[PDB]
């Protein structure tokens, strides 16, 4: 809440902090009344680039900074494939290997081309799909439950 | 003057020793037998370090196998410069026994800020610029562009030190601060180096508790060769503040904020790097995969692997990640926040931060750093210690808190929010030093109850003793004053801090002890706002301008520069007739920094017992814990700490050569059992109950008398 203002309105901000950053493909900050006046015209469209949106694009993030949001939402996908456990790993060098390679895939995607990424993503759904994609996702839970408690 | 120990037989210089040393060297020397760590308290400041050291020389002839080398440490530089002065004495009057020189070596290290030759950095002052500057010029791309001999300056010092220094250790000497210096220029090596090298073979070595403390440093320094070494603390009896400060680190927005600049110039200076060197510089990121300092201890520090950051680009953008989530943590509005354990949780749930790629991140940052040819890391310092917090919380959280404050106090609202790291418990930044090293000796004077020490460090010691000093003349002589001339309660309560009669007693007491007390005297308050008040109470009434007019009278602010002026000015009135009252806060850096002597700060006031604003949240968790772990009441470490430190402040007067000085005692709390007990012994034992509760204007009747007495030659 500390940024200056919205880069069209920025009176909104002055009066009050509450509101807060959404976040869209664009990767491009945008506020609450700023988002009701794209409603209106263009209906999930970026008022200066143009950019189309599916429906609206818009979900809550509060990061200021535009590329991180962009980072982070696309590593939260990421995270859906290559998330078996270290323990799965025996060679010592591959530990990190997927992780270098899937925070490779991250930095391809926010500003490289996705189609080769996503071609090469469907070739690890063919196998880790099978078995390894789908127990952590179940494992993930009782992780989770557990660490809170 | 041989003293023959039951022991062994030890060389002392001095003429005489009071029966207490007698009892000092014994119980050393049992806890040093028994080679167990163990903690004492001896009174004087001065001759202390030489019946402490003279034990040392001693044993350490007698069994040189049993100890390697004796690590004496001091609080504050300036105070350990003197204590060579006492080591050199030592070592001149046994040179002269023997009538030979002896395999002996002493010397003090410390930082290149306080000690170096090199012209560039000598105008520079700060002690970070320092560091920039001389790593610089030490730094690996300098020497190997020295090796070319381009045309660029390259520190002559360390160049040839490196070719000399390494081939030829210094024999024997002692060589203070200054006469290392010295020592440096004509043999054209670092007075800082060479003593780094010397600590290899140097019986005595000693330097301040942040070269032994911070794993960051003092690990480095004190690696294993001390096997079995001799460890000591001086006046050591705030080693756990410093101690918890070593680990605690302080994010704020204002680091926040030049951390995201900072961070751009790395961004940037990878950009230049990029298209000017990439192959030979990308060399590191093999090594990387092969496999400022981290501020994990031996245990704890951890090197497997560097985890998934391997990148610059893929590691700039991994704190870009964790410095928004502090940013965004950071500016949340709310009240103070506690989170040791979840904090963790939280940034990796919020952002996708496994904490063991985030351990490392303090270790790959200084060497992803050293492959940029980074000017200095000056500029860079916040962001490491960001780094360094932001490794310490992914290390381990079990005796830790995060303390997010997004308003600060003193302050309605306040757009400089400080995240707080504040410790709990010393153990364990103080725990490689217990199991590195076979014994350690905390010595320490103004100490309270040693039976604490223990169940604040996890650590059992041999013995607990408690020296009382035993002299022909009593020269301190401590009094309490709970009643004044109205017999009015004279607490400083926090609810009775307000009451007009209580800040008036405090004046009368000053006012007409100022009377009586010569040339020199120190009074002691609990906080700079109830010190402005007081003053403010005073200038308002009558009673300021007659301590004026019977001394001159100083106060103290929070700039060092205006206490550095004030106290010089001080020492100037008490030289001269006018005398001087300098008004102080006891938890101020002056008054632990300062130290009277003779007919300087002769009556030292101790106005209110010194406490801390309870509100305080960092002392709060700190202080949970201690209630939470260890079993110590919470009401007990708070009177314990006000006691210790009140003890601290106040036992300067007599430092020694039995100048006579007394010690007075403005609040009728300290004559509570309780307080008294956890009062050091020597203090303690020669305050009576007949002058326990002295009244303002009684209290000033035996203080001349006990002046009459003392001013009279032996
Ligand atoms: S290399 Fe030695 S002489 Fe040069 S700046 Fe550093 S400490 Fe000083
Ligand atoms: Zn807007
Ligand atoms: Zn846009």
């Amino acid at each position: 809440m500390d940024d200056q203002g919205c880069p069209r309105c920025k009176t909104t901000k002055y009066r009050n902090p509450s509101l807060k950053l959404m976040v869209n493909v664009c990767g491009h900050t945008l506020c609450e009344s700023c988002v009701d006046l794209l409603f209106v015209r263009g209906a999930g469209n970026c008022p200066e680039c143009g950019t189309p949106l599916r429906k609206s694009n818009f979900r809550v993030q509060l990061f200021e900074d535009p590329t991180v949001d962009k980072e982070v939402e696309i590593r939260k996908k990421v995270l859906k494939i290559y998330n078996k456990r270290e323990e799965d790993f025996p060679s010592l060098r591959e530990y990190n290997d997927f992780l270098e390679e899937v925070e490779e895939i991250v930095f391809n995607l926010t500003n490289n081309v996705d189609l080769d990424n996503t071609k090469k993503k469907m070739e690890i759904y063919q196998k880790e799909n099978k078995d390894v994609i789908q127990k952590n996702k179940l494992k993930l839970t009782r992780e989770q439950e557990e660490l809170e408690e | 003057m041989k003293l023959n120990v039951d022991g062994l037989l030890v060389y002392f210089p001095y003429d005489y020793i009071y029966p207490e040393q007698f009892s000092y060297m014994r119980e050393l020397k049992r806890t040093l037998d028994a080679k167990g760590h163990g903690v004492l308290e001896m009174p004087s400041g001065t001759g202390k370090t030489v019946s402490l050291l003279a034990l040392i020389m001693a044993y350490q002839r007698a069994y040189p196998l049993e100890v390697t080398k004796l690590i004496y440490c001091s609080r504050t530089v300036p105070e350990i410069e003197k204590v060579i002065e006492e080591l050199r004495k030592l070592l001149n009057f046994y040179e002269k026994q023997e009538g030979e020189k002896l395999p002996f070596l002493g010397l003090a290290l410390s930082s290149r800020k306080n000690l170096c030759i090199h012209p560039e950095v000598t105008p520079l002052r700060f002690g970070k610029d320092v560091d920039g500057k001389c790593h610089s010029l030490t730094a690996s791309y300098v020497r190997a562009q020295y090796q070319h001999d381009t045309s660029l300056p390259h520190c002559r010092f360390y160049e040839e030190f490196d070719a000399h220094g390494r081939e030829v250790p210094l024999p024997a000497g002692i060589y203070n601060l200054d006469d290392l210096k010295a020592l440096g220029r004509r043999q054209g090596w670092c007075p800082y180096f060479l003593a780094r090298y010397s600590i290899l073979h140097a019986n005595v070595v000693v330097y301040s508790y942040h070269y032994l403390l911070d794993p960051k440093i003092a690990d480095l320094v004190s690696k294993e060769l001390a096997r079995k070494a001799v460890v000591v603390f001086d006046e050591a009896h705030n080693i756990d503040n410093v101690c918890i400060d070593s680990m605690s680190v302080n994010l704020t927005r204002r680091t926040l904020d030049r951390c995201q600049g900072n961070l751009e110039t790395l961004q940037k200076t990878v950009l230049r790097i990029k298209e000017t060197d990439e192959q030979r510089l990308r060399d590191e990121y093999r090594r990387l995969v092969e496999g400022a300092n981290p501020v994990l201890p031996d245990e704890v520090l951890q090197e497997a692997v560097p985890g998934s950051i391997r990148t610059a680009e893929h590691f700039l953008g991994f704190l870009r990640r964790l410095l928004e989530y502090v940013k965004w943590r950071l500016r949340v509005q709310h009240v103070v926040q506690e989170s040791p354990p979840a904090f963790l949780s939280g940034l990796a749930q919020r952002v996708c931060i496994q904490r063991k790629p985030l351990r490392f991140c303090a270790e790959r940052l200084r060497s992803l750093l050293h492959t940029l040819e980074i000017t200095d890391l000056a500029d860079f310092s916040p962001l490491t210690l960001l780094a360094n917090f932001a490794t310490l919380v992914s290390t381990y959280a079990k005796g830790f808190t995060i303390i997010i404050e997004p308003f600060d106090d003193r302050t309605p609202t306040i757009a400089n929010p400080i995240l707080h790291f504040s410790c709990m418990d010393a153990s364990l930044a103080i725990k490689p030093v217990f199991e590195r090293f076979q014994s350690v000796i905390i010595t320490s004077g103004t100490l309270s109850p040693l039976d604490i020490y223990p169940k604040i460090l996890d650590f059992h010691p041999v013995t607990m003793a408690t020296f009382t000093m035993t002299l022909a003349r009593v020269c301190l002589c401590p009094m309490i004053i709970g009643r004044g001339n109205d017999q009015v309660a004279i607490s400083s309560k926090f609810e009775t801090r307000e009451d007009i009669a209580v800040i008036r007693n405090y004046g009368n007491l000053l006012l007409e002890m100022s009377a009586v007390v010569p040339d020199g005297i120190v009074a002691f308050f609990t906080s700079y706002q109830y010190m402005e008040s007081t003053v403010a109470s005073w200038y308002e009434q009558g009673i300021l301008e007659n301590i004026q007019r019977n001394k001159l009278l100083f106060i103290e602010t929070q700039d060092g520069a205006e206490t550095s002026v004030a106290l010089e000015k001080y020492q100037e009135a008490c030289e001269n007739g006018r005398g001087a009252i300098l008004l102080s806060v006891a938890r101020g850096k002056v008054s632990e920094g300062i130290d009277f002597v003779h007919h300087y700060g002769r009556a030292v006031i101790m106005f209110g017992v010194p406490y801390v604003y309870t509100q305080s949240r960092i002392l709060k968790a700190r202080l949970e814990y201690l209630r939470d772990q260890f079993q110590i009441r919470e009401n007990d470490f708070l009177t314990f700490d006000a006691m210790r430190h009140a003890a601290q402040c106040v036992g300067r007067a007599i430092r020694g050569k039995t100048d006579y000085g007394l010690m007075v005692f403005a609040d009728k709390r300290f004559a509570r059992g309780d307080k008294r007990g956890k009062l050091p012994r020597w203090i303690q034992e020669h305050l009576t109950d007949a002058n326990l509760n002295l009244t303002v204007d009684e209290g000033v009747q035996v203080a001349k008398y006990f002046l009459r007495q003392m001013a009279q030659p032996f």
